[PDB]
């Protein structure tokens, strides 16, 4: 007989990244208007500029 | 704030070496700082 | 009479001064080094005589 349903494109709820990501704000449907997170080189095992 | 998670193997069989001694700055500053203050100030103004 | 205008807008990210934050953090490393060095000398060289 004629084929009515033979599957199709399947929508996925989630996109799970497999790579470690740097901290970030919202950039999709929600756009964070605040300043992006500040990166600080805080903990140093050896003195650099002191 | 919370720390970012590591790999799966590092969270099951993971070990780290750490030391908890914070230390103190008292030995360096427990002195007559009258003579050395002028030299320290010059470095201080040069930082910015 | 000849006062110079001082601006630090580029130094501040929002309300955070990165350079001052990292410079102050280096005193923690020095504090750890001072304690470690004093303890090692006391262990290696005991009571001192002249």
């Amino acid at each position: 007989g004629e084929i009515i349903y033979d599957g199709g494109l399947s929508s996925k709820l989630a996109d799970v990244v497999d790579k470690t990501t740097e901290p970030h704000n919202a950039d999709g449907a929600v756009k964070d208007g605040r300043i992006a997170p500040v990166k600080l080189d805080l903990e140093k095992q050896k003195l650099d500029k002191l | 704030y919370r720390p970012r998670r590591f790999k799966e193997i590092e969270h099951t069989h993971g070990y780290v070496y750490r030391e908890l001694n914070q230390g103190s700055l008292l030995p360096l500053v427990d002195a007559n700082l009258k003579e050395s203050s002028s030299y320290y100030f010059k470095k201080l103004m040069s930082s910015i | 009479f000849a006062l110079a205008q001082i601006n630090a807008d580029d130094e501040f990210i929002g309300a955070i001064d990165k350079e001052s934050a990292e410079y102050l953090d280096e005193y923690a490393t020095l504090a750890r080094d001072i304690s470690n060095s004093l303890t090692l000398v006391k262990a290696a060289f005991g009571p001192l005589e002249r």
